[PDB]
RNA sequence: UAAGGAACUCGGCAAAAUGACCCCGUAACUUCGGGAGAAGGGGUGCUCUUUAGGGUUAACGCCCAGAAGAGCCGCAGUGAA
RNA sequence: UGCAUUAGCUAGUUGGUAAGGUAACGGCUUACCAAGGCAACGAUGCAUAGCCGACCUGAGAGGGUGAUCGGCCACACUGGAACUGAGACACGGUCCAGACUCCUACGGGAGGCAGCAGUAGGGAAUCUUCCGCAAUGGGCGAAAGCCUGACGGAGCAACGCCGCGUGAGUGAUGAAGGUCUUCGGAUCGUAAAACUCUGUUAUUAGGGAAGAACAUAUGUGUAAGUAACUGUGCACAUCUUGACGGUACCUAAUCAGAAAGCCACGGCUAACUACGUGCCAGCAGCCGCGGUAAUACGUAGGUGGCAAGCGUUAUCCGGAAUUAUUGGGCGUAAAGCGCGCGUAGGCGGUUUUUUAAGUCUGAUGUGAAAGCCCACGGCUCAACCGUGGAGGGUCAUUGGAAACUGGAAAACUUGAGUGCAGAAGAGGAAAGUGGAAUUCCAUGUGUAGCGGUGAAAUGCGCAGAGAUAUGGAGGAACACCAGUGGCGAAGGCGACUUUCUGGUCUGUAACUGACGCUGAUGUGCGAAAGCGUGGGGAUCAAACAGGAUUAGAUACCCUGGUAGUCCACGCCGUAAACGAUGAGUGCUAAGUGUUAGGGGGUUUCCGCCCCUUAGUGCUGCAGCUAACGCAUUAAGCACUCCGCCUGG
RNA sequence: UAGGAGCUAGCCGUCGAAGGUGGGACAAAUGAUUGGGGUGAAGUCGUAACAAGGUAGCCGUAUCGGAAGGUGCGGCUGGAU
């Protein structure tokens, strides 16, 4: 350009969408408007329970949740692990972190954490999945 | 409607310097021929000469090279212009490439150079990083 | 005609309510004409100053006012129709 | 801070004229005067947000956080009004009004946790209804005293920073031991039982500490001294008290005591192998593993990365020059409207002289506290706090210098305009001359087919259908001169004769002394089709029709035929309006035709060769790009302006 | 006396927060039903485009067809003879 026109319009930055909308939002209960406060996890509750095809190649049946958050947005969150207590109305933690391969789905669902408890019969992933550490 | 005389005029140089010339040219001022002085006073040219004609005379350049039908004047540029006039401090004044290049200094103390304004304590307006 | 106000009744039928003039304001929609007096607000007697209008202008005087101030009376001032 | 998908903003407003009254000012209000003043440099309004220091990462160009930690502003259920006070329109004052809450013997009474804990709520979550004022610091009092929910400490939390740990010389490379075996084995593994030894921490039983020094308390006095002396500032040296706390610390005794966890072992990337397992369970940062032989899943030994963490999740920065001043592109990738012309704006040829404004320097003051240069001191290291200049080398108080810019005075003409001599035409709006054709009506003419068909047929034929010519007409244009010809900004421009002109170009270059370019606004044109009028339906022709083909129709075949067509009369505002290249100026290999003007040599019986200008074209260096391809009618080498672009 | 002046009180009109509606404007939420879009499965039919993809494209435009496509008029090559 010119440094002339740059003065008259200048070098404006570009804006990153960022990924996860749904956890960089609150909810002003008293007014139900919407704050923005970007939490790590906010806990939520589940409505329904059920399973996804991957659309790629890659067969396998992988475990969805639709959770309502705090601030009542709906949700389709992955479930990892293999046995879970999230028949339904679970009161549940939710992460972020997206789950490829699988389309509208890019939630995770915390295990062990606010109303499950995490899968049983781990002993290399034994951290993660709600397993205290033997002995 | 051409408004950086010292850069066509220097880019004319590099025009024919690529074609390897040896005799060229360039109209004149007060300044463009003590500017072109300025070249001859570092002698990187064999002499640039004489303003002959009625309204900015043709002073002319003789380029000289090296041996090994090189040439001399490697880079060849006025950083300043009609819409930014650019300024250098005394302090820290820099060196093109690193030693081997010359860059002049224009104020009212006479148009000076990298050598005739380091040990002047003057800055100015710069022009050429020419190495 | 107390209180109530369509509970009447097939149905607000009948009645009640609105109404003149002046000033402010006025939607959707439209064939751009309209809708429109949309809706909705406010004012109005008498006396004295007056600066001044329509001027009765000759000018205030001759009546309405130019319409502004200051007053007076009544439950109520297009006090009826 | 951002939005013109906010442009016209204000009317005590805008200036002044007089009273206030303020610690002072006035449109601050009130009577007067003109509509003025404010504006696209985006006033106005909207939306969002206490500001700064500071943090933080960036090579620098710097810009994002504010819990921090300091300085300033605003607030104290809400909204008004005042009082008092030096200072308030007052966080634990008053009144009014409102909304909520509470006590009641029902008569009326009350309350405002954003002072510190605590409670509920919401949240993923963020401290004990803690101690003591010993220190400091403040309040009124000489002082003593009270208030400290300031402050100084304790609690609790790995949430985070620094040390401390989870402790050793041996001795079987096989003592007892399995993620393997074409087991024989090295092996977990100088691991380890079985021992030398040390006691960080730890167990636990005894000294103990600074801080904790500074007063007023404890007279002689001095200084202003005083009628004399307490008093007050000033020397003692006599004596005061300590939350933390007998906590920290020191001694000894003590056992080698009681202590690391986690993700992969596919390629990125150092850490592999067996059981299931059968695209299933499931992993999944990108590429991907599992279909009965998975190193990748899930199951288990090794190691590995490094330690009280490891891993996940979300959030700002570097990596990244995908905002490219530094340090980006606009021919085919995303980046030129369809072209203009043009208002503002930006940016402008050439050569002299003034200022010192801008430039660049020199005398100082000189830029901020944790943050920030360099070197010490304090911390057991350190975590964490001070020192010494550096100190600003950025801003101000100060002196200056004119090439180059700002203003001041001149010129030159290339560049542009006004001159002069001529060339050409399809350049727009108006009048004539004639040709040829499809359609019609008529003559002559005649009678069986004429038209249409890839294949035939519909049709048109007995009226003479067409035919056929001296000759009758209509609709509408006008092959030939016709071209990598010319003109027009572009859409474009075509038989011509004439009218009015545009404009191109050359040559001489006479003159004005750069009179320019972009070009936001604005104004035009704006191709075709479509909204409609009058000539239009002659031909053509959407829509519609007919005949068959074809395996399939009415499709490829065919005509008839409607508006629409043609033109004039209104536009709409769109095209691959593309040279897929915005516009103006300098410079770097060529050859080759051709359009107009000037230049000639021979001459030619109007033709050969050649200079130049402006161009029209075709090939083709260096440079260029990703390459195509461009290269004097640049996408090469430089300058100025506008506009546009940054994943689909 | 407390009569004047003042003051408490008394009236009398200027400006008021809030309120009260009043009309709207603006914003958000919800709404029986709906209609465009995305993802999956493409379950289904056709084969349009890419081979002069069996009857070259492309833009502006216009019309029909549910759509694909059909045609027509100007312009462009980013096409075979």
């Amino acid at each position: 350009p010119t440094i002339n026109q740059l003065v008259r319009k200048p070098r404006q930055s570009k804006i990153k969408k960022s990924d996860s909308p749904a956890l960089n939002k609150g909810f002003n209960s008293k007014k139900k408007k919407f704050t923005d406060l970007n939490s790590p996890q906010k806990r939520g509750v589940c409505t329904r329970v059920g399973t996804m095809t991957p659309k790629k190649p890659n067969s396998a049946l992988r475990k969805y949740a639709r959770v309502r958050l705090s601030n009542n947005i709906e949700i389709n969150a992955y479930i990892p692990g293999i046995g879970h207590n999230l028949q339904e109305h679970s009161v549940v933690l939710v992460r972020g972190g997206r789950v490829k391969d699988l389309p509208g789905v890019r939630y995770h669902i915390v295990r062990g954490a606010l109303d499950t408890s995490g899968v049983d019969g781990r002993r290399q992933g034994r951290s993660l999945y709600g397993t205290k550490k033997p002995k | 409607t051409m408004t950086d005389p010292i850069a066509d005029m220097l880019t004319r140089v590099r025009n024919a310097n690529m074609v390897r010339h040896e005799k060229l040219e360039l109209p004149a001022s007060n300044i463009k021929k003590e500017i072109a002085e300025i070249l001859k006073s570092e002698g990187f040219i064999k002499n640039v000469e004489y303003v002959e004609d009625d309204k900015q005379g043709v002073l002319r350049l003789f380029l000289k090279y090296g041996q090994n039908d090189e040439r001399v004047i490697t880079g060849l540029k006025r950083i300043s212009k009609p819409g930014l006039r650019v300024y250098a401090k005394a302090s820290e004044m820099p060196k093109v490439l690193n030693g081997l290049g010359i860059a002049l200094v224009s104020t009212s103390e006479g148009v000076i150079t990298d050598k005739e304004a380091r040990k002047r304590n003057v800055g100015g307006e710069i022009i050429a990083y020419v190495w």
